[PDB]
Formats: structure tokens, C-alpha cells, sequence
């Protein structure tokens, strides 16, 4: 059991307290946890805007970096 | 990105009250000014519009703001100072906030209510042809997402350098009130009926009321947003209410853009 | 400076202030019709409106003085 | 009519326009769809898109053309529907051509507003 | 597809008859032929005039028929008069899908100049891993 629990780090709430304060934080929990239908879109990315060099580092670095980064 | 929760229906289902009050803003009268920061602070989230040069060149506001989290540039023609004409100091204000957002990927959304030049000997002394080819290189450069809202006047060349279709405006709407017109009818009627009206003063006609007329005529039949949508110059004529929501899911259509220039060291912009 | 000058030559369609009242900045002043719109001119600084010397049809040039406050 | 040399006029008739283009060759061509049993090309793009998502463009859209009389007869729209909407909230692109119109055939303006829609789809991906 | 792929110099001399999708095939301008050029006897046309008349002026031609006309000599007539307005160079010359109509003895010049000018070209296309061609 590795998981952070909520602490009650001071006072001592009777069930029908700890019932209500714990239904109410549920209630303002953040949502979904986490936005897992996100999907990678590349199209028109800003670094694909920049002009670079042909000589340029920043093709090494910054563009096909950030293409091929996953 | 700010995260803001979109709400659900089309925009004609999502429309508020703020929205609404945009449907009565226009004057009825075509030479009635309207303050443009009531559409500014209507489209952007919060109300809240950091504006830039404030104080300089009040004919046009710039600044940023949100849509749905987004950072966006707005620039805006002013009704209430100049009548909204572009001049020489208007367009190196906007044409270097057009440069700015476009450096840094931001949007811009442009609100046009602008009869034409500010008319000046000393406009023309102070370089008004090479100055005012800032804004229009500007916007050409520009390869953010570009949307164009026409509020009343879009004239002639100051209808090219706010945001027109070919210059690469990606979405342009237009209100009811909307005029587009390579001038107004005025000049129009004198150049295009010259022979009549120098025939009717060669008969003694009431020449007055004959130009009346044919002016009357030429704002019914054209001064409109009617021709401009029949080319496709304009995408949409909305209602006014529908401004914020189409501006922000056209911002979210256009959000990746890919626009192929040709390859050059750097350009040569109006100095 | 305290004056509130034309900012474009038109002619004075109303006259929106009194001499001896008081103005805030934003108050209106003036309206000038010039290239085809009623233009406000607006109160630059907070004050007394004083030396009035506007009139409906005056059609004044650029730069002239409209009061000063 | 509200006068239209008003604001409110003038938005009463942007109004008019608009319901102009739901049956713009009239409302019994939209009869003998049905009858045959076929969608509207408009029906077909509010079909396939999610519901509420169609953004048109250039609705207003009216042909150019003098030849043999058709200066006459100028349909709303010219004969196809262009936009964008979502698909499974994806965003997509669309037209759909209306063969109430001339048949489907396609004219300048036609053309050019598929065109339009490509070059849209195209620059955004 | 690959006419509208070619990035190369691509050159059209129009001889005679270029009708309907054909003509879209074989090297139109939208389809990003660099220069179009077309012989006097060029026919640009969306379909030969017997189909064109045969559907524009049907509806008169069916009441001469209900008339009692002899609509086979109001055929004739309506194909000339459309062969003679309508099918020949100057239609899309004047909408500049031909950039230069030329006696035919000027070809070999107009195609060296012509390469000569787009022997050095820059086109440019979307980013694609490779294209979809019909198979
Ligand atoms: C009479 O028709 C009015 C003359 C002024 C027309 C306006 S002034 C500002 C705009 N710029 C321009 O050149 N014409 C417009």
C-alpha cells in the first residue's frame, strides 16, 4: 500500500461529518483524471513555419527533433 | 490556452443577451458614429481587452484578448474618431501589431467599419502611398489565423488593406449593415451618370433631385454587402449577434494553418 | 493644454455644453459634420467649460479652438 | 416591411434572404424530391453532419452567366451547398451538389464555391 | 492525376477540337499547363454543336416540331449559328484559358521560347508522404 492518502491531520468528525465532507470533496474532484483522448496533430505546427538555414543546427535540434519525438 | 468549457447547439442556439445587443448597435443613420469597443468587448471572453497605443492613432484600436481561451490580436477601425479613416500613423500602428502576432502565432480578428483614406496634402506630403503599404504587406505576410468581421463601410483601397478576401483573409462575415462599394455613392453616381447630368443642366432640369435620385438608386442596388457575397468576397452575411460565435468556432476551424510562400532570405516591406 | 480644438475643418451640426458648466473627460462637446459623419469632439481633461465660441452652422476650420477647460 | 433604410430593416431582410435559400428554385421542387423519395442536398448535409454543427458558406451566391437567357433564372446558392461542420465532433469539409438546380450542372460559381470549400479543407488539414 | 502532379515544364499547342472533359484532360491552364497556345482551327467547346444545340433551343425546336416547322433545317441552322459563335479559340482566349492563339507555322518558336523561359520552375504543393493515385 503505496498510495497518498487523505489525512485528517487534526479534529476528530463523527460518520455523518466525515460522510458529508467526503461527498463534497468528491463532488469538486478535478473530472476525468486526464485528457487520454488527446491526439498527436502535426499540421501546421509553428516550427514548421520557421525559416531555417540550410546550413542551420536548429534542423537537427528543433525541427526533425520535434518531428520525430513520441 | 486558458481552458474554457464550450457550450453545446449551433450558434444560433448559444446566443446571450450580449450577444443580442450587438443586433441594435448600428445607427440607423449611415453618418452616426458607434464606439467599436462595444463589439470588441462583446466578442471577447470576459469583456476584457488589453488594449496597445491607446492613446496614439485612435482611428484604429489594436489589442489583445481572448475567444474561448485563445489569445487573439484584435485590429479595428474607430467610427468616433476620424470617421474611421485609415491615415499614414493608423496603419504603421496596426501594421506593426499585425507583425507582432503574427511573429508569436497569435490570431488576428479585424472589425471594419472604414470609409476610405483620410483626403490630405498632407497625407500625400508625409508619404501616405508607401506608409499605408505597411499595413496592406502586413496583412499579406500574416499567415495566423485571419478573420474579418465588416461592420457598415468597407471603401475602395481601404476595402483591400482591411482584411479583404485576396489578400488571404481565411473567413470574412459581414452585418446587414454592411457597404462595400468602391466608393461611396456620391462620387459614384457624379462618374457614372456625368452625361446625364450634364445633359439635365444643359435642359434646366432639377439636376439636384436627378442625382438624388440616381444616388438613391445606386445605394439601394449596390452599396450593400449583397454584391460582395454574390462573388464570394464575403462567406456569410450574419446577424450581428452571431459574431462571437462564429468568430470563435472559425478560430477553431483555422487553429493549424499550412499556407506555401515562396522561399526567400527575408522580404522587403515599405520602409 | 486646456483647449478642445477642431480636429478636422466641418460644421458645427450641435453644440452639446455651456459656458460655466462643468465637463469630465469624455463628456461630449461638439459634433462637427465632416466627411459625411457627425464626429464628436470630446472633453479632453476635467474642468470648466469657459470661452465658448461655437455656434450650430459655424463651419469651423481644423484647429480652431472650441473652449478651453 | 420594415423600412429597409433601418438597421432592424435590414436585418429582416438578411432574414428573408436566408429563408430564400432553403427552396430556392420554390417549395414544389422539394415536393418531387420527396416524392421520389430522395433527400435535398441540404437534408443530405444535415444528415451526415452532427446536429447543429453546419457552418455554410457562400449561401448568397448567385451565377454571372448571359448566355442563352440564364440571366433570367439566378438560384440562391447556384446549385451546391458549401461548409464545414463536425463529424463524431471531428471537423470536416463538405459540399453537396443540388440537382433541383439546372440538374446539378455545374456553372463558374458553382465550381467556384467547391473550390472554395477544397482550398478550405486543403489549408486546415 | 498525373498531368496535375507533373511539376515540370508542361506546354499545350491546341490543333483543332479539344471538347468537354477531354479538354480537361489534355493539358487545360486550371490544370496548370504553363502556356497554352491554340491554332486558328482550334474548337474549344464543352460538346460538339449538334449535342449543344440538341439541349440549348430544345423546347423551340420542339414547338416548330408542334408547328409543323421543318425542324430539321431549324436544326441546321441553330448548329451553324452555334458552330460559328461558339466553337473556335476566341471563347477561352478570351477568358485567358489560352494565352495565345498564333498562326500553326509559329509553333516550333512558341514551344523554345516557352521552355526556354520555364526551363527553371518552382511549384508548390502540400507536404504528403506520397500521393494516391487510381490503380
Ligand atoms: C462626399 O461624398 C463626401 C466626401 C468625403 C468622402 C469620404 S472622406 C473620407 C473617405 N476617404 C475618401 O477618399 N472618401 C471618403
Amino acid at each position: 500500500d503505496h498510495e497518498a492518502h487523505i489525512k485528517v491531520l487534526r479534529g476528530e468528525p463523527t460518520p455523518e461529518e466525515m460522510a458529508a465532507l467526503m461527498a463534497v470533496l468528491a463532488s469538486a474532484g478535478g473530472g476525468p483524471a486526464e485528457p487520454v483522448k488527446k491526439e498527436r496533430n502535426m499540421w501546421g505546427h509553428p516550427v514548421d513555419k520557421l525559416r531555417y538555414s540550410v546550413f542551420s543546427w536548429q534542423r537537427v535540434t528543433l525541427l526533425e527533433r520535434t518531428h520525430m519525438r513520441r | 490556452l486558458y481552458p474554457v468549457a464550450i457550450p453545446e447547439g449551433s450558434i444560433e442556439e448559444t446566443l446571450t443577451d450580449e450577444d443580442l445587443e450587438l443586433d441594435t448597435l448600428i445607427p440607423d443613420s449611415p453618418n452616426q458614429p458607434y464606439d467599436m469597443h462595444e463589439v470588441i468587448t462583446r466578442i471577447l471572453d470576459d469583456d476584457e481587452f488589453l488594449e496597445v497605443q491607446a492613446g496614439y492613432a485612435g482611428n484604429i484600436v489594436v489589442g489583445f484578448g481572448r475567444v474561448e481561451g485563445r489569445p487573439v490580436g484584435i485590429v479595428a477601425n474607430q467610427p468616433t474618431q476620424f470617421a474611421g479613416c485609415l491615415d499614414i500613423n493608423a496603419s504603421e500602428k496596426a501594421a506593426r501589431f499585425i507583425r507582432t502576432c503574427d511573429c508569436f502565432n497569435i490570431p488576428i480578428v479585424l472589425l471594419v467599419d472604414v470609409p476610405g483614406f483620410l483626403p490630405g496634402t498632407d497625407q500625400e506630403y508625409n508619404g501616405i502611398i508607401r506608409r499605408g503599404a505597411k499595413l496592406l504587406y502586413a496583412y499579406g505576410e500574416a499567415t495566423v489565423a485571419k478573420v474579418t468581421v465588416i461592420t457598415r463601410k468597407s471603401y475602395g483601397g481601404a476595402y483591400c488593406v482591411m482584411g479583404s478576401k485576396d489578400m488571404g483573409a481565411d473567413v470574412v462575415v459581414a452585418w446587414p449593415t454592411a457597404q462595400i462599394a468602391v466608393m461611396g455613392a456620391s462620387g459614384a453616381v457624379g462618374f457614372v451618370y456625368r452625361q446625364q447630368l450634364k445633359e439635365a443642366a444643359k435642359n434646366g432640369e432639377d439636376v439636384d433631385a436627378l442625382r438624388l435620385e440616381l444616388q438613391q438608386t445606386y445605394e439601394d442596388t449596390l452599396v450593400n454587402p449583397y454584391i460582395a457575397a454574390e462573388r464570394g468576397y464575403v462567406d456569410a452575411v450574419i446577424p450581428p449577434s452571431h459574431t462571437r460565435g462564429y468568430v470563435a468556432n472559425a478560430l477553431r476551424l483555422l487553429e493549424r494553418k499550412i499556407v506555401q510562400m515562396p522561399p526567400k532570405k527575408h522580404g522587403n516591406i515599405p520602409l | 493644454g486646456d483647449a478642445v480644438t477642431a480636429p478636422m475643418q466641418g460644421t458645427v451640426v450641435k453644440v452639446a455644453v455651456e459656458e460655466g458648466q462643468e465637463v469630465s473627460a469624455g463628456d461630449l462637446v461638439v459634433v462637427l459634420e465632416a466627411m459625411k459623419m457627425e464626429n464628436p469632439v470630446t472633453a479632453h481633461k476635467d474642468g470648466t467649460i469657459t470661452g465658448l465660441a461655437v455656434e450650430a452652422g459655424a463651419a469651423i476650420t481644423q484647429g480652431t479652438v472650441i473652449a478651453e477647460i | 416591411q420594415v423600412d429597409i433604410h433601418t438597421t432592424a430593416g435590414k436585418l429582416a431582410d438578411l432574414k428573408r434572404r436566408t429563408e430564400e435559400t432553403l427552396h430556392p428554385v420554390g417549395e414544389a421542387a422539394v415536393d418531387k424530391v420527396h416524392a421520389k423519395g430522395k433527400l435535398t442536398a441540404r437534408e443530405r448535409i444535415l444528415a451526415l453532419l452532427d446536429e447543429g454543427s453546419f457552418v455554410e458558406l457562400d449561401a448568397l451566391a448567385k451565377h454571372r452567366s448571359t448566355n442563352f437567357g440564364l440571366e433570367k433564372n439566378r438560384p440562391l446558392g447556384d446549385g451546391v451547398i458549401t461548409g464545414y461542420g463536425t463529424i463524431d465532433g471531428r471537423d470536416v469539409c463538405i459540399f453537396s451538389q443540388d440537382a433541383t438546380v439546372f440538374g446539378g450542372s455545374l456553372g463558374e460559381v458553382y465550381g467556384e464555391k467547391i473550390v472554395k470549400v477544397q482550398e478550405l479543407a486543403i489549408k486546415t488539414g
